[PDB]
């Protein structure tokens, strides 16, 4: 004719937010992004 | 802009303990290599808040010549991507490059909790970085680490090792001469009048701390400028401003551990002409003659169980015994029970048991015995492990405590058979003193005791009221005298 | 600075066990080829803190001349999960090419705690990386890994398997000759005085570890500084450098250092023995030679006692009149066989929080195997019946939390592990029949009324802790009580000694303190309870079953 009562407790979280390895950024630089319409980029030649 | 060196009073005993500890080996690399003993590289300061933890560390490090690397508790660990360890590694590396140095870690309890209250993963990463880097100072780099905390039980127990933190310095509450000394160094720049008496203020303020004494002088000056304001000529703080500050304010006992010494003198409980000789051998004779137990070899009985009739028995039969000591009384009571369902059941008592021998003299009163160990210690017990953690620390802290320092416990209840019989184990409760019912020769002096501050006409007979009281205890004597004061003010109405 | 054999002390018998266990795979691998079985790779040291287990690992590495590498505990957890596994892999690769080598790791409890109480993510990260690297390596490079902790069952139980960590080594506290050797190493540079005795300080600190002795002499040397504080102050920056040669730490500074210090590693009971003889209690000689026939005969002749098919006499009991010397005999039962012994009691050790109520009996089972021999003893068996429970009717049992771990492993251990349970109750009518069975308590040792005519010899060995009067009065002090044993005889002593605090600001002990003490001559143990069990002492053979 009796009872059992017990509560609980929690811990939410911690974070660091660590990212961006160096090998991904070196591949991130050597690319293209697009050029409007007529914004050619050119070639050039010389030094015969 | 910093504080001096002699701006701390009352803590002179702990000052001389710490002046030889952290100041003398810092300025003197000799007399330790010649003696062949390496100096300690860690100290720990703890005690009640508002006692001078953060003040004494800045005072002892300024006027000695040092580097004084300051580091705060909650300011670390608030970083991102795990750079609190690099802020700790650069802290100890830059200190030893320009030795002598002092690394004062303030609020270390907010950095290192116990391993059962761990939170996340960055809390484990900074307590193991501190334990590794503390061991790296064995090269005698003249670096002293000072750590200040508030709760020594909530800290991680792996910090007190041989080399990390060997010495601990406890800062207690000041006495009547100690609280008077802080009042001299707090009214230095204040314009005072002549009606003030600092000896009477220190004698009235018993349960005051090193921070409450700063509130007594600053509130009386704020009260005085609220009077003097009309169309800065004379602002001497008067006695009535300090008397008003005693009334509207309060000491640090905001339902915390109680700091008071409310005791009554003799002939305040009626009779006792054959019972007063039975109580003088338990709180006076271990204090007046301690050598009688050390010469023989007996353990002094620091505990006396009290039980009696209704009316009296709880406080006025126990607080009238310790008139000669008048120390701080830290008591457990009704609301001090299992309020938190996890941990804070006997951990609120662990700082009562361990501090009774560290902050001696300290008298601990125990009451409400039918609300702590009634069903748990019986034959039926507790089945499930829900709240069976109450009858264990009350018994295992008995054999672990010896009579090295001045400890004293008093158990009082209305039902002596409702408590567990292991509380009445031999060796701890060998002296059983029973307070009886006051007879006819004692009930007449009860009516002369609780009628103390009254304009009582001595022409009447108080014996004739007490002669009609046979089964009426001191509560019914209080009941028959409260109605005599109800119609007395009604005569003035 | 490097350490050798002389820089440690106290554990010289314990060090020799670790000596032959690690020097045979390092120096002479030809025994592996001859006997054809794999030598161990992982040892584990444990014990109380401050016993110099890290100093012993540096001593065994430099003297053998192997490639020593140290991996500390909290320095691994100070990093994240990524770089800690890379640092653990680099340590094992350099020791393989430098064979023979010793990879000593420290503080395995911080890396490997008990995992089932906190089912987490990082609790199986660094230990699973270690387990596939420890069991996974195989190159016959005969390298030894040494572990160190403070508790053997605090670590994860999967590490204590075959091939990974098999040999457990306990590091106990040093003896009186052992603690003397610790201070002699630390006082090589301490300029002590001539009055300081070497052997006197060993008997002073009974349960101090080597870390406590090293902090004791430094505090006593610091008191020598504060004693000479008024001679030369600190304002002069070492100007008077000619009086510092007269700095001798004389022996009462060590007496002051003992007065302020406290034992740190004595939060438990004794780990070695207790020493109180059967002559310290008066009489009871009719059971002295009787107990010599049941507990010291099989341990001296293990072949003739077991080749006849007789079971080992593992359990005895003490019963009779309640509280009549059996509580006094709680400590005087270990010195006969002089083995290891730890007393257990209901409100003492098994009434703690949940999870630790069975780990205390686990330590006496590690003492049956790793620290053999052992002696188990439980007193006041009628108070434990409230926790065990009483069987009612014809269908009952003792549904208790602690009796399941007790009764199963107390019969599985053989006679070579030297298990010895001792019982002592106050009334045999308050014994639970579910615990009693034929095979556990078949040895009857009846304790009679403790010799009230000869009880003057009991109190003669009780008043030897205080200088007393030479003209004693021992005419009828204990012969008129007949129910007051040596436990309750202290109350008569407390009657004749509580008056020292009174009549003070002189005689201390008079003859009237014992002559007038016979006014409270009462009897708590009446003769009505003794005569029920005096006939039971000759008829318990017909009632040695259920009740
Ligand atoms: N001798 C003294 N003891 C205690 N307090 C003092 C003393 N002298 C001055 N004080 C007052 O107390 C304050 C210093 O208290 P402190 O900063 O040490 O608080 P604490 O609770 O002791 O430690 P923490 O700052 O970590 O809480 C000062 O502002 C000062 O006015
Ligand atoms: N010498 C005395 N004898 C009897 N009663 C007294 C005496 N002096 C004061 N009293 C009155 O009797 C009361 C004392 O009662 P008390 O507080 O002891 O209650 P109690 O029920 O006895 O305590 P507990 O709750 O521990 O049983 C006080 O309120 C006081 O006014
Ligand atoms: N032979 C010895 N036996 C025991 N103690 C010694 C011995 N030689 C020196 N000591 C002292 O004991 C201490 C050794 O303790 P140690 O540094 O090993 O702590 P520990 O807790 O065992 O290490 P860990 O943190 O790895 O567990 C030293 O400070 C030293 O003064």
């Amino acid at each position: 004719q009796i009872f059992v009562k017990t509560l609980t407790g929690k811990t939410i979280t911690l974070e660091v937010e660590s990212s961006d390895t160096i090998d991904n950024v070196k591949s991130k630089i050597q690319d293209k992004e697009g050029i409007p319409p007529d914004q050619q980029r050119l070639i050039f030649a010389g030094k015969q | 802009n910093e504080v001096g060196y002699d701006d701390i009073g009352g803590c002179r005993k702990q000052m001389a303990q710490i002046r030889e500890m952290v100041e003398l080996p810092l300025r003197h690399p000799q007399l330790f290599k010649a003696i062949g003993i390496k100096p300690p590289r860690g100290v720990l300061m703890y005690g009640p808040p508002g006692t001078g933890k953060t003040l004494m560390a800045r005072a002892v490090a300024n006027e000695t010549g040092a580097f004084f690397f300051l580091i705060n508790g909650p300011e670390v660990m608030s970083k991102m991507a795990g750079e609190s360890e690099s802020n700790l590694r650069k802290a100890f590396e830059e200190a030893e490059k320009n030795a002598p140095a002092i690394i004062f870690i303030d609020e270390i309890d907010s950095i290192a909790p116990k391993r059962d209250k761990t939170n996340g993963e960055v809390e484990r990463r900074v307590v193991s970085q501190l334990l590794t880097l503390m061991d790296g100072m064995k090269a005698r780099s003249n670096v002293v680490v000072i750590a200040a905390t508030n709760r020594p039980n909530s800290i991680d127990p792996a910090l007190r090792r041989f080399g990390r933190f060997d010495r601990e310095v406890d800062i207690g509450i000041p006495d009547a001469t100690g609280r008077l000394e802080v009042l001299r160094i707090h009214t230095k720049n204040m314009k005072l009048a002549d009606d003030v008496d600092l000896e009477a203020l220190a004698a009235e303020t018993h349960g005051y701390v090193g921070a409450d004494i700063a509130s007594l002088c600053s509130e009386a000056a704020m009260q005085q400028i609220r009077e003097k304001m009309d169309l800065l000529d004379s602002l001497g703080v008067t006695m009535d401003n300090f008397r008003f500050a005693l009334g509207n304010s309060n000491p640090s006992a905001l339902r915390e551990t109680v700091v008071e010494s409310v005791n009554v003198t003799w002939d305040d409980v009626g009779g006792l002409d054959e019972i007063k000789e039975e109580l003088k051998e338990t709180v006076e004779y271990p204090v007046l003659h301690p050598d009688q137990y050390t010469k023989f070899g007996l353990s002094p009985s620091k505990g006396v169980l009290f039980y009696g009739p209704p009316g009296t028995g709880k406080t006025l039969l126990a607080k009238a015994v310790a008139t000669e000591v008048s120390a701080n009384f830290i008591s457990v009571k009704g609301p001090e029970l299992l309020s938190m369902w996890y941990g804070e059941s006997e951990s609120n008592i662990r700082d009562i048991f361990d501090k009774a021998r560290a902050a001696a003299p300290t008298v601990v009163f125990l009451d409400q015995l039918d609300s702590i160990a009634k069903a748990r210690g019986g034959s039926l017990g507790d089945a499930g492990g829900a709240s069976d953690r109450v009858v264990n620390q009350l018994l295992t802290e008995m054999d672990g405590m010896n009579a090295k320092k001045n400890v004293f416990v008093i158990g009082a209840t209305n039902r002596p058979d409702q408590i567990d019989p292991a509380i009445l184990r031999p060796g701890r409760l060998d002296q059983l003193i029973y307070v009886p019912l006051p007879d006819e020769n004692a009930r007449l002096s009860i009516l002369n005791a609780q009628l103390r501050k009254t304009p009582l006409e001595p022409g009447l007979e108080l014996t004739a009221i007490a002669k009609a009281t046979q089964g009426f205890s001191g509560a019914d004597l209080l009941y028959i005298v409260q109605r005599a004061a109800k119609y007395a003010i009604k005569d003035s109405i």
